[PDB]
RNA sequence: UUCAACCAUCAAGCCCUGGGCUUGUGUUGGGGACCCGCGGCUGCUCGCGGGCCCUGAAAAGCAGUGGCGGGCGUGCCAGCCG
């Protein structure tokens, strides 16, 4: 059964959802970010989920290596109720890469344990080694595409999960819209 | 283009086990739930509209 | 059927009035004797 | 006034009972 | 526009005036404000902007003492309230009857009868700019269905991370301060809304006709000057009226159409 | 019991008495230390110090092994990071008493062996990789194995950075590790020849090659100046590859 | 801990020579205890009401309703004395009252009061007033549906 | 068997046609739902009518969703006689009701160009506005000397 | 089966050194008299926008206009334009 409250909260929610993409679409207006798909509005618009559809951040605790345009800058801001993003440092990079770092091969999911899956999808680039492959990740550079479709989205975990009176709670509360900027490496440290 | 061998995890359990630390058991995947019998509260039941 | 509807309507008042939370769970009895638990000493 | 306070401070024409007179 | 013609409504308007209320007689006389009226060719704005624009005049508005005027600002509500008590001069101090900040505001006004109480406690509504955006949404409609009392803009913002309210207020120093209010409970409000019709309180019956002249004059200039699209081919009617009385004319264009475009065979 | 107390004020709804109650759990995820103190157990396992330095095989390739592992449950991500500020704590001995002996790269790791008081402690090193952990181990106990080999190592690094000496525990540069300093993060100060083969060179790792055992085993066997590319992490001696003064480059490329 | 904060800051204040008054605002609680609550409903300052369903011994209780309606206060009956102790800071509270509330929660309390007003005292108006209980076992309600299903045969 | 229809007010905002066919659907099949909505602005009049399939369905909703406390707002529901439900109570139901910009139509209409004899029309039709506004100024005591309109 | 909070608590751009200007669209619904401006309506009147009051976040048919796409010509759009 649903209730009557849910079903205006829900309006609410959609009306003010509304005006905020119009806004951002009507102001219209090279870095590197990780965005991590955190909990937001179970109903999502439709041009939102195209957004997070094409930045694969269909599932919770999914985090991604964005390079900042125009175009992604105007993404992650229609996007921002729904993600949280920052500026990723050398330790997160290599920590996520070595201990959670996964490759997209003929569509399937296969760990990065050696550096020959990565000399032969990506040595036509130049890059042979899982420290190449951090070195394009993290300077930002030609092939900054191909090395991000490359890389799996990260699963990252939930450490309150290993607490018994707070295990249903989700870690990352959200209400904090925006750049976390360098403080999203205390929450890359608690989730990898 | 060296290519590792082996799982070290699981060359330190096995070598646990073989110096006899512990004994070696299975994983259990699923456990035996209790066996309960569902009912309706009795305050849903005298509920009257 | 008329009864349908109705048995339809009064769950919906009484999940509206009350909740969700209708049913409970109980113990699988399969003696009639009932004995002392164990407790921590 | 409002009819907010109006509503709360609504009583009955019944005098108040008192234990003792306070300071 | 002569300013003869007008200058000759502003005697033939006051008369009419006095002579309808002699049908207390003074205070019928007075506090009846003067409104003049913008007529246009087109829409003079594509949207309702909620933020009346400010006309500087030589003889300025609300100069009587019984006016309350509230004045809105950012967290805190501490310091202006100490400013107010402390550092303002006593004709500010006694008009300035509240001072409330916009947490205060969404807190305290949220209910539509108490935002009707706050419209009926005061005259004139000045408003900080870096929260005047959000008051259309705490103030409702009971504010801006009218635009008698929308909140005026003024300027408490210290011309140039989360800042603390507590720890730092970020305004403009207090003599400045008391200038802008000043400024701004002075200033004729102009109204910016998809119509051809713009009505603006320009005096009061009891002033002189002169100085109707000098006011309705200068809301012309600096009105066509900078609120009006399209300048004078735009302007089709002016009029003067009261709230009670018929609107005379004191200038009549000759062309309705804004340009030869508009004329097709 | 405690546990119970904070449901119970989860449930009452006293967030802050919540808050109070847990900050006495000393959860492994709050402080990355084991939640049960074993530092009376280490002294009844081990009644000598040279019992300790022949059980330091087992513990080092435990914790070394751990330092590389994903975050979970059992083992959180600070007690992962406490694992490895132990690791590099224990390099840095080593690489100040030059007691590092022998190093063989082999099919499944880095095995190493260093010489502490005369006794011989070989252990393994998977290289930096992905690690799988399978359904066929039992991690749960393997991480109980963890907290008491990170226990032992605490105070077995304790014990010789004093014979030697030294300040326990060393220096730590919090904006270097997250600039990835890695062993270059600490830095070690006093209390209150085979040695010496790299010890007239320069070294350049190039980005390719293996950062930390390179740059232990060059620390170990004499070499006071390392740079390496900017990629590898703060604390090189030299950034830039065309600098006249580096003698040796090391590189791995076709 | 909120207690002790506040005595340290009036301790301050004294020892800077300035009132208690100075430096604390009025509060604003949910008064409780059974004997202060019905304190405050013979003075006639309780807005509303909220009595515990199931106060043993009910004599505590039993009263109360007729107390405020012939005070004419707004009175609800509400499932759970843990329930207002979670709200009290106890274990048990037998009865809650509502007083006065701030100024921006005025609102909020004279809705909760219309509601109180039209959703429950008209509704238990004339319920109250009826007799309780008298209802049969299962079995001997099936023994009555068969004896009066065979005297209509019959 | 006979359908029943129920008066719903105090709506607060937000409990529109889609909100009410989803909630009182999981009562019982509604047939026809309309809320009372203004046609010069689009906004809601805080009041509904639904009219569910079964009489019976329509009275339980009524007496369960009767004095609900929703959003701020006790809601009312009523169940209207067959007697005096209206016959053309449910006209436009089962629709959306279109915002439509009268305002902006107007701005449109007035900068669309016009040809030169309904100009004529139009400037002649001014003159003698221009005209009954001067014989009222008559008896103002105010003189205007409007000037004169050149003709396209 | 969570009725919370979350706009800009100032940014960007002009003048080029004065502290001023521009943009950042954001309003519960009704009722009562009544002075108007402009569009149609032969005209009454009807719309658009102003002026003066009243109101618990109040409520008992009267629903009114041209289309793009989408769904099955359409009392269909949790999609838009005019």
């Amino acid at each position: 059964f649903k209730r009557a409250e849910k079903y205006v909260k829900e309006y609410r929610e959609q009306e003010r959802e509304k005006i905020r993409l119009a806004r951002i679409a009507k102001q219209q207006g090279a870095k590197l970010v990780f965005v991590i798909r955190i909990k937001g509005i179970n109903k999502i618009p439709p041009k939102p989920r195209k957004i997070l559809q094409l930045l694969r951040l269909r599932q919770i605790n999914n985090g991604v290596f964005v390079k900042v345009t125009k175009a992604t800058a105007e993404m992650i801001k229609i996007v921002e109720p729904w993600v949280a993003y920052g500026y990723p440092n050398l330790k997160s990079v290599r920590e996520l890469i070595y201990k959670r770092g996964y490759g997209k091969v003929n569509g399937q999911r296969i760990p990065l344990t050696d550096n020959a899956i990565i000399e032969e999808n990506l040595g036509k680039y130049g890059i042979i080694c899982i420290e190449d492959l951090i070195h394009e990740i993290f300077t930002v550079g030609p092939n900054f595409k191909q090395a991000a479709n490359f890389l799996w989205p990260f699963k990252l975990s939930n450490p309150n999960g290993g607490f018994r009176p707070r295990k249903f709670k989700h870690f990352i509360e959200g209400g904090d819209l925006g750049n976390r900027e360098e403080h999203i490496n205390a929450l890359i440290r608690a989730m990898n | 283009r060296l290519k590792p061998e082996g799982n070290l995890l699981k060359d330190r359990y096995r070598s646990m086990i073989v110096r006899g630390k512990l004994e070696a058991r299975r994983k259990i995947p699923f456990r035996k739930q209790a066996k309960t019998k569902l009912t309706e509260k009795w305050t849903f039941k005298d509920f009257r509209i | 059927s008329k009864a349908a509807k109705g048995a339809q309507a009064k769950k919906a008042a009484q999940a509206a009035l009350k909740g969700v939370h209708s049913h409970k769970k109980t113990k699988v009895r399969k003696s009639t004797t009932f004995h002392r638990p164990k407790t921590l000493v | 006034g409002l009819k907010a306070d109006e509503i709360i401070a609504q009583r009955s024409a019944l005098p108040a009972v008192s234990v003792r007179k306070r300071a | 526009v002569d300013p003869d013609q007008t200058l000759k409504a502003c005697k033939a308007l006051l008369a009419h005036i006095k002579k309808a209320a002699a049908a207390d007689e003074e205070s019928t006389v007075a506090e009846t404000p003067i409104w003049l009226t913008l007529t246009t060719k087109k829409h003079i704005h594509d949207s309702h902007r909620l933020q009346p624009g400010k006309i500087i005049l030589p003889h300025p508005l609300n100069t009587s003492e019984e006016i309350s005027v509230c004045l809105i600002t950012a967290d805190p509500q501490r310091f202006y309230k100490n400013a107010v008590a402390d550092e303002f001069p006593e004709d500010l101090r006694a008009k300035i009857g509240r001072v409330i900040d916009i947490s205060h505001l969404k807190a305290k006004f949220k209910a539509y009868e108490a935002q009707r109480k706050l419209f009926s406690e005061h005259d004139v509504f000045l408003a900080d700019t870096r929260i005047i955006n959000r008051l259309p949404k705490a103030l409702g409609k009971t504010f801006y269905k009218t635009t008698t009392k929308r909140p005026i803009p003024v300027v408490l913002m210290a011309q140039r991370e989360k800042r603390d309210p507590l720890e730092n207020a970020n305004a403009r120093p207090i003599p400045e301060i008391v200038a802008e209010i000043r400024k701004a409970i002075g200033a004729a409000l102009v109204h910016l809304s998809p119509s051809t019709n713009t009505a603006i309180k320009v005096g009061y019956a009891n002033w002189e006709p002169e100085k109707l002249a000098a006011n309705i004059e200068t809301v012309i200039r600096e009105l066509v000057e900078r609120f009006v699209p399209q300048k004078w081919q735009n302007v089709r009617n002016f009029y003067v009226k009261g709230p009670e009385t018929a609107a005379l004319p004191i200038y009549q264009t000759d062309e309705l159409w804004l340009d030869e475009s508009k004329v097709v065979p | 019991a405690l546990e119970k107390k904070i449901s119970r004020a989860l449930g009452r709804g006293d967030v802050s008495n919540a808050a109070r109650l847990e900050r006495n759990a000393n959860l492994p995820e709050k402080t990355g230390k084991p939640r049960y103190t074993l530092n009376h157990i280490i002294r009844e396992r081990y009644p000598t110090f040279q019992d300790a330095l022949r059980d330091l095989d087992d513990c080092l390739s435990m914790l070394f092994l751990f330092a590389n592992l994903p975050s979970t449950t059992a083992v959180p991500a600070k007690m992962i990071a406490r694992c490895e500020r132990l690791c590099h704590e224990f390099q840095h001995y080593l690489i100040v008493t030059h007691s590092l002996r022998k190093s063989f790269l082999s099919i499944k790791g880095i095995y190493y062996q260093a010489n502490i008081q005369g006794e011989d402690i070989l252990w393994l090193v998977p290289y930096k990789f992905n690690q799988r952990i399978v359904g066929d181990v039992d991690f749960r106990i393997m991480g109980t194995f963890v907290e008491f080999y990170m226990t032992l190592l605490g105070f077995v690094n304790y014990r010789l950075y004093t014979s030697i000496g030294l300040k326990y525990p060393p220096k730590f540069d919090q904006v270097k590790d997250d600039q990835g300093a890695e062993l270059a993060a600490f830095s070690l100060e006093g209390l209150n020849d085979p040695s010496q083969l790299f010890a007239n060179f320069t070294f350049f790792l190039s980005r390719e090659t293996p950062r930390q055992p390179l740059e232990f085993i060059l620390r170990a066997f004499g070499c006071k100046r390392i740079g390496w590319d900017a990629v590898l992490g703060e604390g090189a001696f030299t950034t830039d590859e065309s600098d006249p003064r580096i003698t040796h480059q090391i590189i791995d490329r076709p | 801990q909120e207690k002790k904060e506040r005595l340290l800051r009036e301790a301050t204040a004294i020892k800077e020579g300035k009132k208690k008054e100075d430096v604390s605002k009025k509060p604003y609680t949910v008064k409780y205890g059974l004997n202060h609550v019905v304190g405050l409903i013979e003075n006639k300052k309780a807005s509303l009401v909220l009595i515990a369903n199931d106060v043993d011994p009910i004599e505590l209780v039993v009263f109360l309703p007729a107390l405020c309606r012939k005070m004419g206060i707004p009175y609800a009956i509400i499932k759970g004395k843990a329930r207002l102790g979670t709200l009290v800071h106890k274990k048990t509270a037998a009865v809650v009252a509502i007083t006065e509330v701030r100024s921006e929660d005025k609102n909020e309390l004279a809705k909760l009061i219309s509601a109180v007003k039209e959703g429950y005292l008209e509704k238990v108006e004339d319920t109250r007033k009826r007799w309780g209980g008298g209802i049969m076992g299962f079995k001997a309600q099936k023994r009555e549906e068969k004896r009066k299903k065979s005297l209509e045969t019959a | 068997s006979q359908p029943g229809v129920m008066y719903i007010a105090r709506l607060p905002h937000g409990f529109y046609e889609h909100e009410l066919r989803g909630y009182f659907s999981q009562f019982g099949e509604i047939t026809r739902l309309r809320v009372v909505r203004n046609k010069k602005t689009g906004a809601s009049r805080h009041r509904a009518f639904i009219e569910f399939a079964d009489a019976e369905v329509a009275d339980i909703a009524a007496r369960t969703m009767d004095k609900y406390l929703l959003f701020g707002h006790i809601l009312t529901c009523k169940i209207v006689p067959p007697a005096q439900v209206h016959p053309d109570l449910f006209k436009g139901a089962n629709r959306r009701f279109k915002v439509v910009p009268w305002n902006k139509m107007a701005g449109r209409q007035l900068e669309r160009p016009l040809s030169e004899s309904q100009w004529q029309v139009k400037v002649a039709k001014e003159e003698q506005r221009r005209a009954a506004r001067a014989e009222k100024l008559k008896e103002m005591g105010y003189e205007f000397e409007a000037p004169a309109l050149k003709v396209p």
